[PDB]
Protein backbone atom coordinates (compact mmCIF):
# COMPACT_ATOMS: atom_id res chain seq x y z
CA UNK A 1 0.00 0.00 0.00
CA UNK A 2 2.87 2.32 0.80
CA UNK A 3 5.13 1.26 -2.30
CA UNK A 4 5.02 3.70 -5.68
CA UNK A 5 5.76 0.90 -8.01
CA UNK A 6 1.81 0.98 -9.43
CA UNK A 7 1.16 4.82 -9.14
CA UNK A 8 1.52 5.05 -12.52
CA UNK A 9 -0.61 2.69 -14.15
CA UNK A 10 -3.61 3.26 -12.52
CA UNK A 11 -6.09 2.68 -15.50
CA UNK A 12 -4.70 -0.11 -16.41
CA UNK A 13 -6.70 -4.21 -17.40
CA UNK A 14 -5.67 -7.55 -16.45
CA UNK A 15 -6.69 -11.03 -18.20
CA UNK A 16 -8.31 -13.81 -16.74
CA UNK A 17 -8.84 -17.55 -17.02
CA UNK A 18 -12.77 -17.88 -17.22
CA UNK A 19 -14.60 -20.94 -15.78
CA UNK A 20 -17.53 -22.76 -16.10
CA UNK A 21 -20.45 -23.51 -13.24
CA UNK A 22 -19.87 -26.53 -11.92
CA UNK A 23 -23.08 -27.77 -13.43
CA UNK A 24 -21.56 -27.36 -16.70
CA UNK A 25 -18.00 -29.19 -16.22
CA UNK A 26 -18.15 -33.05 -16.75
CA UNK A 27 -21.74 -32.86 -18.08
CA UNK A 28 -21.14 -34.84 -21.29
CA UNK A 29 -23.62 -37.70 -21.15
CA UNK A 30 -21.90 -41.06 -20.81
CA UNK A 31 -22.99 -44.79 -21.85
CA UNK A 32 -24.46 -46.42 -18.85
CA UNK A 33 -24.84 -43.29 -17.12
CA UNK A 34 -28.82 -41.78 -16.24
CA UNK A 35 -28.54 -38.21 -17.98
CA UNK A 36 -31.30 -35.51 -17.08
CA UNK A 37 -33.11 -33.46 -19.79
CA UNK A 38 -34.67 -30.10 -18.77
CA UNK A 39 -37.19 -28.51 -21.53
CA UNK A 40 -36.86 -24.98 -22.51
CA UNK A 41 -39.82 -23.10 -23.11
CA UNK A 42 -40.63 -20.20 -24.82
CA UNK A 43 -44.06 -17.99 -24.10
CA UNK A 44 -44.80 -15.14 -26.94
CA UNK A 45 -45.89 -11.70 -24.91
CA UNK A 46 -47.03 -9.59 -28.51
CA UNK A 47 -50.16 -10.09 -29.93
CA UNK A 48 -50.71 -12.47 -32.81
CA UNK A 49 -50.85 -10.09 -36.27
CA UNK A 50 -50.18 -9.97 -39.64
CA UNK A 51 -46.76 -8.65 -38.66
CA UNK A 52 -45.99 -11.54 -36.11
CA UNK A 53 -48.60 -14.60 -36.27
CA UNK A 54 -45.64 -16.89 -37.92
CA UNK A 55 -43.37 -16.33 -35.08
CA UNK A 56 -46.24 -16.38 -32.55
CA UNK A 57 -47.76 -19.60 -33.28
CA UNK A 58 -44.64 -21.03 -34.03
CA UNK A 59 -43.46 -20.52 -30.84
CA UNK A 60 -46.35 -22.10 -29.14
CA UNK A 61 -46.17 -25.16 -30.41
CA UNK A 62 -45.84 -27.66 -28.60
CA UNK A 63 -42.67 -29.29 -30.15
CA UNK A 64 -39.39 -27.80 -28.43
CA UNK A 65 -35.69 -28.67 -27.35
CA UNK A 66 -34.18 -29.58 -24.31
CA UNK A 67 -30.11 -29.40 -22.34
CA UNK A 68 -28.76 -32.43 -21.47
CA UNK A 69 -26.50 -32.81 -18.19
CA UNK A 70 -25.32 -35.59 -15.95
CA UNK A 71 -25.52 -33.14 -13.35
CA UNK A 72 -28.93 -31.95 -11.89
CA UNK A 73 -29.27 -28.62 -12.86
CA UNK A 74 -31.29 -25.89 -10.12
CA UNK A 75 -34.14 -23.99 -10.00
CA UNK A 76 -33.78 -21.05 -12.45
CA UNK A 77 -35.95 -18.19 -13.23
CA UNK A 78 -38.40 -16.47 -15.55
CA UNK A 79 -36.08 -15.17 -18.68
CA UNK A 80 -37.10 -12.07 -20.67
CA UNK A 81 -35.84 -11.84 -24.64
CA UNK A 82 -36.90 -9.11 -27.45
CA UNK A 83 -37.57 -10.49 -30.43
CA UNK A 84 -38.49 -8.03 -33.50
CA UNK A 85 -42.13 -9.01 -33.20
CA UNK A 86 -41.86 -8.10 -29.39
CA UNK A 87 -41.16 -9.23 -25.83
CA UNK A 88 -40.55 -13.07 -25.03
CA UNK A 89 -40.89 -14.89 -22.26
CA UNK A 90 -37.97 -17.99 -21.71
CA UNK A 91 -38.54 -20.31 -18.91
CA UNK A 92 -36.22 -23.54 -17.90
CA UNK A 93 -38.49 -26.94 -16.97
CA UNK A 94 -38.04 -27.33 -13.09
CA UNK A 95 -38.48 -31.23 -13.45
CA UNK A 96 -36.06 -32.96 -15.32
CA UNK A 97 -36.12 -35.91 -17.91
CA UNK A 98 -34.28 -38.55 -17.14
CA UNK A 99 -33.01 -41.23 -19.91
CA UNK A 100 -30.09 -43.89 -20.03
CA UNK A 101 -27.49 -43.93 -22.76
CA UNK A 102 -26.71 -47.65 -23.62
CA UNK A 103 -24.31 -47.71 -26.78
CA UNK A 104 -21.99 -45.69 -28.37
CA UNK A 105 -23.70 -45.16 -31.70
CA UNK A 106 -26.99 -43.20 -29.87
CA UNK A 107 -24.87 -40.54 -28.52
CA UNK A 108 -22.64 -40.45 -31.50
CA UNK A 109 -26.03 -39.08 -32.92
CA UNK A 110 -26.72 -37.24 -30.10
CA UNK A 111 -23.39 -35.34 -30.89
CA UNK A 112 -23.87 -35.14 -34.97
CA UNK A 113 -27.22 -33.20 -34.36
CA UNK A 114 -25.64 -31.10 -31.73
CA UNK A 115 -22.92 -30.08 -33.91
CA UNK A 116 -25.16 -30.02 -37.08
CA UNK A 117 -27.12 -27.24 -35.16
CA UNK A 118 -23.84 -24.94 -34.64
CA UNK A 119 -22.77 -25.14 -37.76
CA UNK A 120 -25.57 -24.96 -40.46
CA UNK A 121 -28.20 -24.21 -38.53
CA UNK A 122 -27.02 -20.67 -36.78
CA UNK A 123 -23.92 -20.73 -38.79
CA UNK A 124 -21.88 -19.77 -35.64
CA UNK A 125 -18.63 -22.57 -37.46
CA UNK A 126 -15.87 -21.34 -38.06
CA UNK A 127 -12.65 -23.50 -40.08
CA UNK A 128 -10.92 -24.35 -36.51
CA UNK A 129 -14.05 -25.68 -35.29
CA UNK A 130 -14.12 -28.81 -33.77
CA UNK A 131 -16.29 -31.47 -31.94
CA UNK A 132 -15.31 -32.36 -28.24
CA UNK A 133 -15.44 -35.65 -26.16
CA UNK A 134 -13.15 -34.64 -23.48
CA UNK A 135 -16.05 -34.54 -20.90
CA UNK A 136 -14.00 -31.45 -19.56
CA UNK A 137 -15.46 -27.97 -19.29
CA UNK A 138 -18.51 -26.74 -21.04
CA UNK A 139 -19.72 -30.20 -22.42
CA UNK A 140 -23.30 -29.87 -22.04
CA UNK A 141 -25.77 -30.99 -24.84
CA UNK A 142 -28.62 -30.24 -26.87
CA UNK A 143 -30.98 -32.31 -27.86
CA UNK A 144 -34.35 -31.93 -29.82
CA UNK A 145 -37.43 -33.08 -28.14
CA UNK A 146 -40.83 -34.63 -29.60
CA UNK A 147 -44.02 -35.96 -28.23
CA UNK A 148 -43.86 -39.24 -26.94
CA UNK A 149 -47.12 -41.54 -25.70
CA UNK A 150 -50.05 -39.37 -24.18
CA UNK A 151 -48.95 -36.56 -21.73
CA UNK A 152 -44.57 -37.98 -22.19
CA UNK A 153 -41.97 -36.27 -24.44
CA UNK A 154 -39.21 -38.35 -25.72
CA UNK A 155 -36.21 -37.70 -28.08
CA UNK A 156 -36.86 -37.20 -31.95
CA UNK A 157 -34.99 -40.02 -33.16
CA UNK A 158 -35.82 -39.77 -36.64
CA UNK A 159 -35.42 -36.44 -36.83
CA UNK A 160 -31.70 -36.36 -35.88
CA UNK A 161 -30.94 -39.72 -38.02
CA UNK A 162 -32.00 -37.37 -41.09
CA UNK A 163 -30.19 -34.65 -39.82
CA UNK A 164 -26.62 -35.28 -39.45
CA UNK A 165 -26.10 -33.12 -41.53
CA UNK A 166 -28.36 -30.56 -43.85
CA UNK A 167 -28.69 -31.27 -47.56
CA UNK A 168 -26.71 -28.26 -49.56
CA UNK A 169 -29.45 -26.25 -52.05
CA UNK A 170 -29.07 -26.87 -55.43
CA UNK A 171 -30.36 -25.53 -58.51
CA UNK A 172 -31.76 -28.33 -60.76
CA UNK A 173 -32.40 -27.82 -64.62
CA UNK A 174 -35.30 -28.29 -66.53
CA UNK A 175 -34.38 -32.42 -67.28
CA UNK A 176 -33.83 -32.63 -63.69
CA UNK A 177 -37.01 -30.63 -63.18
CA UNK A 178 -38.95 -33.08 -65.22
CA UNK A 179 -37.13 -36.42 -64.05
CA UNK A 180 -38.21 -35.14 -60.02
CA UNK A 181 -41.51 -35.76 -58.83
CA UNK A 182 -43.94 -33.41 -58.81
CA UNK A 183 -44.59 -31.31 -55.45
CA UNK A 184 -46.92 -31.61 -52.82
CA UNK A 185 -48.47 -29.27 -50.27
CA UNK A 186 -48.39 -31.12 -47.68
CA UNK A 187 -44.51 -31.68 -47.60
CA UNK A 188 -44.25 -28.18 -48.32
CA UNK A 189 -45.97 -27.51 -45.49
CA UNK A 190 -44.63 -25.66 -42.00
CA UNK A 191 -41.29 -26.84 -43.61
CA UNK A 192 -37.82 -24.63 -44.39
CA UNK A 193 -37.46 -23.69 -47.79
CA UNK A 194 -34.79 -21.53 -50.00
CA UNK A 195 -34.60 -20.44 -53.37
CA UNK A 196 -31.66 -22.06 -55.19
CA UNK A 197 -31.91 -19.80 -58.34
CA UNK A 198 -30.91 -16.31 -57.14
CA UNK A 199 -28.03 -15.54 -55.32
CA UNK A 200 -30.43 -15.47 -51.89
CA UNK A 201 -29.80 -18.51 -50.79
CA UNK A 202 -30.50 -18.07 -46.96
CA UNK A 203 -33.56 -20.03 -45.70
CA UNK A 204 -37.12 -18.86 -44.95
CA UNK A 205 -39.69 -20.45 -43.10
CA UNK A 206 -43.37 -21.07 -45.53
CA UNK A 207 -46.42 -19.51 -43.12
CA UNK A 208 -48.84 -22.05 -45.19
CA UNK A 209 -49.41 -23.01 -48.90
CA UNK A 210 -51.77 -21.69 -51.39
CA UNK A 211 -53.16 -24.44 -53.33
CA UNK A 212 -55.90 -22.38 -54.51
CA UNK A 213 -53.68 -19.97 -56.39
CA UNK A 214 -51.28 -21.51 -59.10
CA UNK A 215 -49.40 -19.67 -62.13
CA UNK A 216 -51.13 -17.43 -65.03
CA UNK A 217 -52.74 -16.26 -61.93
CA UNK A 218 -52.65 -12.51 -61.60
CA UNK A 219 -50.62 -10.74 -58.68
CA UNK A 220 -52.28 -9.36 -55.69
CA UNK A 221 -50.49 -5.59 -55.97
CA UNK A 222 -49.42 -3.10 -58.34
CA UNK A 223 -48.64 -5.03 -60.69
CA UNK A 224 -51.89 -6.62 -60.26
CA UNK A 225 -52.00 -6.80 -64.54
CA UNK A 226 -49.20 -9.13 -64.35
CA UNK A 227 -49.36 -12.37 -63.39
CA UNK A 228 -46.47 -14.47 -60.78
CA UNK A 229 -45.30 -17.33 -63.98
CA UNK A 230 -44.54 -13.63 -66.08
CA UNK A 231 -42.85 -12.21 -63.73
CA UNK A 232 -40.70 -14.79 -62.80
CA UNK A 233 -39.81 -15.21 -66.20
CA UNK A 234 -38.79 -12.02 -67.40
CA UNK A 235 -36.71 -11.84 -63.51
CA UNK A 236 -34.94 -14.71 -63.70
CA UNK A 237 -35.36 -16.92 -67.17
CA UNK A 238 -31.35 -16.54 -67.96
CA UNK A 239 -31.48 -18.09 -64.10
CA UNK A 240 -34.22 -20.63 -63.95
CA UNK A 241 -33.57 -21.95 -68.12
CA UNK A 242 -37.21 -22.94 -68.02
CA UNK A 243 -40.37 -23.80 -66.17
CA UNK A 244 -41.76 -27.34 -65.34
CA UNK A 245 -44.93 -28.88 -63.74
CA UNK A 246 -46.72 -25.26 -64.98
CA UNK A 247 -49.95 -25.72 -63.30
CA UNK A 248 -49.09 -27.02 -59.56
CA UNK A 249 -49.81 -24.89 -56.20
CA UNK A 250 -47.72 -21.73 -55.03
CA UNK A 251 -46.66 -20.84 -51.67
CA UNK A 252 -46.54 -17.86 -49.51
CA UNK A 253 -43.34 -17.20 -47.35
CA UNK A 254 -42.07 -15.10 -44.68
CA UNK A 255 -38.31 -14.50 -43.54
CA UNK A 256 -36.57 -15.75 -40.92
CA UNK A 257 -34.45 -13.04 -38.93
CA UNK A 258 -30.38 -13.03 -38.71
CA UNK A 259 -30.24 -11.88 -34.98
CA UNK A 260 -28.88 -13.74 -32.60
CA UNK A 261 -28.23 -11.39 -29.46
CA UNK A 262 -32.15 -10.62 -28.56
CA UNK A 263 -30.75 -9.21 -25.06
CA UNK A 264 -31.56 -5.80 -25.99
CA UNK A 265 -34.75 -4.12 -27.11
CA UNK A 266 -34.01 -3.52 -31.19
CA UNK A 267 -36.67 -0.38 -32.03
CA UNK A 268 -38.00 0.97 -35.46
CA UNK A 269 -40.40 1.83 -37.33
CA UNK A 270 -41.62 -1.60 -38.95
CA UNK A 271 -44.40 -0.31 -40.91
CA UNK A 272 -46.41 -3.46 -39.44
CA UNK A 273 -48.80 -2.64 -42.66
CA UNK A 274 -46.29 -2.39 -45.71
CA UNK A 275 -44.30 -5.33 -44.30
CA UNK A 276 -47.33 -7.42 -44.17
CA UNK A 277 -48.34 -6.38 -47.71
CA UNK A 278 -44.64 -7.44 -49.17
CA UNK A 279 -46.62 -10.72 -49.07
CA UNK A 280 -43.76 -12.85 -50.56
CA UNK A 281 -45.04 -15.74 -53.20
CA UNK A 282 -42.94 -18.18 -54.60
CA UNK A 283 -42.93 -21.26 -56.69
CA UNK A 284 -41.93 -24.37 -54.72
CA UNK A 285 -39.95 -26.34 -57.60
CA UNK A 286 -37.94 -22.85 -58.06
CA UNK A 287 -37.19 -22.93 -54.12
CA UNK A 288 -35.15 -25.76 -52.54
CA UNK A 289 -37.13 -27.96 -49.96
CA UNK A 290 -35.63 -28.91 -46.83
CA UNK A 291 -37.28 -31.36 -44.61
CA UNK A 292 -36.52 -29.53 -41.42
CA UNK A 293 -39.87 -28.53 -39.43
CA UNK A 294 -39.32 -24.79 -38.84
CA UNK A 295 -41.28 -25.50 -35.24
CA UNK A 296 -37.94 -26.26 -34.13
CA UNK A 297 -35.96 -23.65 -36.01
CA UNK A 298 -38.14 -20.50 -34.56
CA UNK A 299 -36.94 -21.85 -31.35
CA UNK A 300 -33.14 -23.01 -32.52
CA UNK A 301 -32.64 -19.79 -33.40
CA UNK A 302 -33.06 -18.52 -29.96
CA UNK A 303 -30.51 -21.01 -28.42
CA UNK A 304 -27.05 -18.92 -28.07
CA UNK A 305 -28.75 -16.26 -26.20
CA UNK A 306 -30.64 -18.86 -23.94
CA UNK A 307 -27.23 -20.66 -23.34
CA UNK A 308 -25.10 -17.99 -22.42
CA UNK A 309 -28.01 -16.67 -19.81
CA UNK A 310 -28.20 -19.84 -18.62
CA UNK A 311 -24.74 -20.01 -18.41
CA UNK A 312 -23.98 -16.55 -15.75
CA UNK A 313 -27.54 -17.65 -14.08
CA UNK A 314 -25.99 -20.99 -13.00
CA UNK A 315 -22.95 -18.41 -12.14
CA UNK A 316 -25.43 -16.42 -10.17
CA UNK A 317 -26.69 -19.17 -7.91
CA UNK A 318 -23.53 -20.75 -7.12
CA UNK A 319 -22.92 -17.09 -5.71
CA UNK A 320 -26.11 -17.19 -4.07
CA UNK A 321 -25.96 -20.62 -2.15
CA UNK A 322 -22.00 -19.25 -1.09
CA UNK A 323 -23.62 -16.73 0.79
CA UNK A 324 -26.46 -17.77 2.24
CA UNK A 325 -24.39 -21.19 3.29
CA UNK A 326 -21.71 -18.92 5.13
CA UNK A 327 -23.92 -16.04 6.77
CA UNK A 328 -25.97 -19.33 8.48
CA UNK A 329 -29.07 -18.00 6.44
CA UNK A 330 -29.41 -20.84 4.12
CA UNK A 331 -32.07 -23.10 6.91
CA UNK A 332 -34.32 -19.66 6.47
CA UNK A 333 -37.29 -21.12 3.86
CA UNK A 334 -36.24 -17.51 1.66
CA UNK A 335 -33.60 -19.86 1.04
CA UNK A 336 -33.88 -23.58 1.89
CA UNK A 337 -34.66 -26.09 -0.69
CA UNK A 338 -37.84 -24.12 -0.94
CA UNK A 339 -36.03 -21.44 -3.07
CA UNK A 340 -38.32 -20.06 -5.87
CA UNK A 341 -36.14 -17.54 -8.17
CA UNK A 342 -37.93 -14.72 -9.35
CA UNK A 343 -38.13 -13.68 -12.75
CA UNK A 344 -35.45 -11.19 -13.67
CA UNK A 345 -36.69 -7.65 -13.21
CA UNK B 1 -6.93 11.45 -89.28
CA UNK B 2 -3.14 11.02 -88.99
CA UNK B 3 -3.14 12.95 -85.01
CA UNK B 4 -6.50 11.12 -84.11
CA UNK B 5 -5.80 7.53 -84.99
CA UNK B 6 -2.49 7.90 -83.54
CA UNK B 7 -4.25 8.64 -80.28
CA UNK B 8 -7.28 6.24 -80.58
CA UNK B 9 -5.26 3.43 -81.54
CA UNK B 10 -2.99 3.42 -78.75
CA UNK B 11 -5.76 4.30 -76.50
CA UNK B 12 -7.61 0.96 -77.23
CA UNK B 13 -4.42 -1.28 -77.03
CA UNK B 14 -2.66 0.56 -74.23
CA UNK B 15 -6.20 0.20 -72.54
CA UNK B 16 -6.77 -3.30 -73.57
CA UNK B 17 -3.08 -3.69 -72.08
CA UNK B 18 -4.51 -2.64 -68.06
CA UNK B 19 -7.06 -4.41 -68.27
CA UNK B 20 -5.34 -7.78 -68.76
CA UNK B 21 -2.51 -6.52 -66.28
CA UNK B 22 -4.99 -5.37 -63.59
CA UNK B 23 -8.61 -6.13 -64.80
CA UNK B 24 -8.87 -2.38 -63.35
CA UNK B 25 -6.94 0.85 -62.84
CA UNK B 26 -8.39 1.74 -66.40
CA UNK B 27 -10.05 5.28 -66.76
CA UNK B 28 -12.28 5.63 -69.55
CA UNK B 29 -15.23 7.68 -67.76
CA UNK B 30 -13.91 10.52 -69.92
CA UNK B 31 -14.44 13.12 -67.20
CA UNK B 32 -11.89 15.70 -65.53
CA UNK B 33 -10.53 14.69 -62.55
CA UNK B 34 -11.81 18.01 -61.02
CA UNK B 35 -15.91 16.76 -61.73
CA UNK B 36 -14.98 12.75 -62.14
CA UNK B 37 -17.49 12.37 -59.01
CA UNK B 38 -20.18 13.33 -60.99
CA UNK B 39 -19.99 9.96 -63.10
CA UNK B 40 -22.88 8.12 -60.80
CA UNK B 41 -25.12 11.39 -61.23
CA UNK B 42 -24.53 11.56 -65.37
CA UNK B 43 -26.40 7.91 -65.86
CA UNK B 44 -30.16 7.62 -67.98
CA UNK B 45 -32.64 7.87 -65.03
CA UNK B 46 -33.81 4.68 -66.11
CA UNK B 47 -31.49 3.19 -63.24
CA UNK B 48 -31.32 5.85 -61.25
CA UNK B 49 -34.99 6.25 -60.23
CA UNK B 50 -35.32 2.55 -59.08
CA UNK B 51 -32.00 2.44 -58.32
CA UNK B 52 -32.75 5.42 -55.22
CA UNK B 53 -36.45 4.03 -54.84
CA UNK B 54 -35.04 0.17 -54.42
CA UNK B 55 -32.02 2.15 -51.66
CA UNK B 56 -34.79 4.19 -50.38
CA UNK B 57 -36.97 0.88 -49.29
CA UNK B 58 -36.86 0.36 -46.11
CA UNK B 59 -39.29 -3.21 -46.31
CA UNK B 60 -35.63 -4.80 -47.40
CA UNK B 61 -35.18 -7.97 -45.48
CA UNK B 62 -31.33 -7.35 -44.46
CA UNK B 63 -28.60 -5.13 -45.01
CA UNK B 64 -27.01 -7.13 -47.56
CA UNK B 65 -30.31 -8.09 -49.38
CA UNK B 66 -30.62 -4.47 -49.84
CA UNK B 67 -27.11 -3.73 -50.88
CA UNK B 68 -26.91 -6.75 -53.36
CA UNK B 69 -30.42 -5.41 -54.60
CA UNK B 70 -29.20 -2.12 -55.11
CA UNK B 71 -26.24 -3.12 -57.40
CA UNK B 72 -27.63 -5.54 -59.12
CA UNK B 73 -30.32 -2.38 -60.05
CA UNK B 74 -27.67 -0.30 -61.60
CA UNK B 75 -26.36 -3.31 -63.26
CA UNK B 76 -23.17 -3.38 -61.56
CA UNK B 77 -21.29 -6.19 -60.95
CA UNK B 78 -20.51 -6.82 -57.85
CA UNK B 79 -16.36 -8.46 -56.98
CA UNK B 80 -15.40 -9.35 -53.39
CA UNK B 81 -12.62 -10.48 -52.00
CA UNK B 82 -10.78 -11.52 -49.02
CA UNK B 83 -8.16 -9.27 -48.21
CA UNK B 84 -5.48 -10.38 -45.49
CA UNK B 85 -5.33 -8.99 -41.99
CA UNK B 86 -4.47 -9.21 -38.27
CA UNK B 87 -8.28 -9.57 -37.42
CA UNK B 88 -10.18 -12.68 -36.13
CA UNK B 89 -13.71 -10.86 -38.16
CA UNK B 90 -12.60 -11.00 -42.12
CA UNK B 91 -11.70 -8.08 -43.55
CA UNK B 92 -13.46 -7.93 -46.69
CA UNK B 93 -12.91 -5.70 -49.58
CA UNK B 94 -15.45 -5.10 -52.54
CA UNK B 95 -14.63 -3.47 -56.19
CA UNK B 96 -17.34 -2.46 -58.42
CA UNK B 97 -15.75 -3.50 -61.95
CA UNK B 98 -16.82 -0.33 -63.57
CA UNK B 99 -15.47 2.10 -65.79
CA UNK B 100 -15.03 4.32 -62.30
CA UNK B 101 -12.59 3.22 -60.74
CA UNK B 102 -14.16 2.24 -57.29
CA UNK B 103 -13.17 0.30 -54.34
CA UNK B 104 -14.59 -0.03 -51.00
CA UNK B 105 -13.54 -2.44 -47.75
CA UNK B 106 -14.87 -3.29 -44.47
CA UNK B 107 -15.68 -6.00 -41.42
CA UNK B 108 -18.06 -8.64 -43.67
CA UNK B 109 -20.51 -6.89 -41.27
CA UNK B 110 -20.47 -3.73 -42.77
CA UNK B 111 -19.44 -3.85 -45.93
CA UNK B 112 -22.90 -4.70 -46.87
CA UNK B 113 -23.94 -0.96 -45.19
CA UNK B 114 -20.98 0.68 -46.54
CA UNK B 115 -22.27 0.14 -49.89
CA UNK B 116 -25.33 1.06 -48.91
CA UNK B 117 -24.05 4.65 -47.80
CA UNK B 118 -22.41 4.73 -50.62
CA UNK B 119 -24.62 4.20 -52.85
CA UNK B 120 -26.81 7.00 -51.28
CA UNK B 121 -24.39 9.20 -51.09
CA UNK B 122 -23.32 9.21 -54.85
CA UNK B 123 -26.57 8.43 -56.61
CA UNK B 124 -28.16 12.04 -56.41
Amino acid sequence: VTATVNKADKSKDRTYKTECPLEFYDALPRVGEICYAYEIFLEPQFESCEYTEHMYLNLQTPRNYAILLRNKLPRLAEMPLFSNQGKLHVRVANAPLEVIIQNSEQLELLHQFHGMVFRDILKIWHPFFVLDRRSKENSYLVVPLILGAGEQKCFDWELMTNFRRLPQSHGSNVQQREQQPAPRPEDFEGKIVTQWYANYDKPMLVTKVHRELTPLSYMEKNQQDKTYYEFTMSKYGNRIGDVVHKDKFMIEVRDLTEQLTFYVHNRGKFNAKSKAKMKVILIPELCFNFNFPGDLWLKLIFLPSILNRMYFLLHAEALRKRFNTYLNLHLLPFNGTDYMPRPLE
Amino acid sequence: ESMEELEALRRKKFTTYWELKEAGSVDHTGMRLCDRHNYFKNFYPTLKKEAIEAINSDEYESSKDKAMDVMSSLKITPKISEVESSSLVPLLSVELNCAFDVVLMAKETDIYDHIIDYFRTMLI
